[PDB]
């Protein structure tokens, strides 16, 4: 079989910059690149290493040095973002996600914590939610503590797309416990680490307090 | 205008089978092989095999041999992909493709100029289920001096997606609806939040509007400050 290895995994850029992504292949052959826009079908961009497909602007160019191929996209446009795959014969790379990140000044998260609802508690489960609102850059760490005991394996986390207008991100983490375990403890804390913070920030509440 | 037309997405349970169809136009169906390629998000695309409409000769990737069958219907320029004994690992978008060079005399299969729009297939043992909507009420633990936060937890639904809005779309500023996460249960859960002036909590009323078409359920939960005497 042919193995194709792409790098990097993820590329974060602003429109107008140029994207450069690589494919290493395990044998000489005709190598093509495909672009997948979010929720769209892949489209052929370049084939045989450096030949552009129909309707592809010269901003896209591919080059080759032995087993190593580069695909460069100059002057990135909104429509150039997505994931790119290299392909030889029956085989594909694992893909490179080229995504938009626009720089702004660092903005610390605003942290809010929400206890389980009475409605949810009527029914065996308790979800605790911690919100990190409007921060930049994207990298942020959330840790759950119950009575100062570090939690793990019982939370899930989700991040929004970078805001169009203010360029911030937001993150929502959920700690899920059985109602029973939940009523075995008092202090539920969300601890947040971020570049905008001089030091970690904790939002806490005590079970059963109004 | 060469083009490939695909059948829609499907939901399956583990163990079942599925048939997808690809229908061609703008060229002579009998001239070129048709390929099937699946893309699972975050995973390496997998070519499954090709089929030659003229003859019905077939070639499958070793990992699918025994479990997959390709066929065509020359009456309608349609190619079919059938996959048996499904499991969650078969969850992906299924595309049919065609090579760039194709004439009545010759062709070349591997420069995939032409793709169908794709058929999303999810294999899960979960049955479609309307979500539960829970208030994420504001308080002192969500009031940062002058600006507050509240929201809604949309828990345990299947499948994707649900739509969420505030005050029937009236409220849009400061609203963050998050990407759903998949739980052990096999069910989805997501939250939507919105920051507002804590000053407004007293007067303004906030309602989240959740709609989950798959289960044809629609909920409007009012989210207010907990009453403390
Ligand atoms: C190929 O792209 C890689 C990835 O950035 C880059 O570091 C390398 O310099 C490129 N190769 C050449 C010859 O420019």
């Amino acid at each position: 079989e042919i193995v194709l290895t792409q790098s990097p995994a993820t590329l974060s850029l602003s429109p107008g910059e140029t994207a450069i992504i690589s494919c290493r292949t395990s044998q000489s052959g005709s190598l093509a690149w495909y672009q997948q826009r979010p929720g769209q079908a892949p489209r052929l961009v370049i084939y045989s290493g450096s030949t552009r497909a129909a309707g592809i602007p010269d901003r896209f160019s591919g080059s080759r040095w032995g087993a190593d191929y580069n695909l460069s996209i100059s002057n990135l446009e909104s429509g150039d973002f997505g994931v790119y795959y290299c392909q030889q014969y029956e085989f594909f790379g694992q893909g490179t996600k080229v995504q938009v990140d626009i720089k702004r000044t660092v903005a610390a998260p605003s942290v809010f914590i929400f206890p389980p609802s009475d409605e949810q508690l009527k029914s065996g489960t308790a979800s605790v939610v911690c919100l990190l609102n409007n921060f930049y850059p994207r990298e942020a760490k959330v840790q759950w503590k119950v009575d100062n005991a570090l939690q793990s394996g019982n939370s899930q986390e989700s991040v929004t797309e970078q805001d169009s207008k203010d360029s911030t991100y937001s993150l929502s983490s959920t700690l899920t416990l059985s109602k029973a375990d939940y009523e075995k403890h008092k202090v539920y804390a969300c601890e947040v680490t971020h570049q905008g913070l001089s030091s970690p920030v904790t939002k806490s509440f005590n079970r059963g307090e109004c | 205008q060469v083009r490939l037309s695909q059948s829609g997405g499907q939901m399956k349970k583990p163990g079942e089978s599925m048939r997808l169809s690809c229908r061609a136009s703008g060229y002579e169906f009998l001239n070129c092989p048709i390929n099937w390629i699946r893309l699972a998000p975050g995973r390496r695309p997998e070519w499954m095999g090709w089929l030659k409409p003229r003859g019905g000769a077939v070639n499958y990737a070793r990992k699918f041999q025994g479990r997959v069958t390709m066929t065509r219907d020359v009456y309608s320029d349609t190619a079919f992909l059938e996959l048996r004994s499904l499991t969650s690992d078969d969850t992906a978008v299924y595309f049919c493709t065609r090579g760039k060079y194709c004439t009545a005399r010759d062709y070349y299969n591997w420069d995939f100029e032409h793709w169908g729009r794709g058929a999303p297939v999810t294999v899960s043992s979960a049955s479609t289920k309307g979500p539960s909507v829970f208030p994420l009420a504001p308080s002192s633990k969500s009031t940062s001096g002058g600006t507050a936060a509240l929201g809604c937890l949309v828990k345990d639904y299947f499948p994707e997606p649900v739509t969420v809005s505030w005050n029937s779309g009236a409220l849009t500023s400061g609203v963050h609806t998050f990407p759903a996460v998949l739980q052990s249960s096999g069910l989805y859960s997501l939250s939507s939040v919105v920051t507002v002036p804590s000053s407004s909590l007293g007067t303004q009323t906030y309602i989240c509007n959740v709609n989950h078409k798959p289960s044809n359920t629609k909920v409007d939960k009012r989210v207010e400050p907990k009453s403390c005497d």
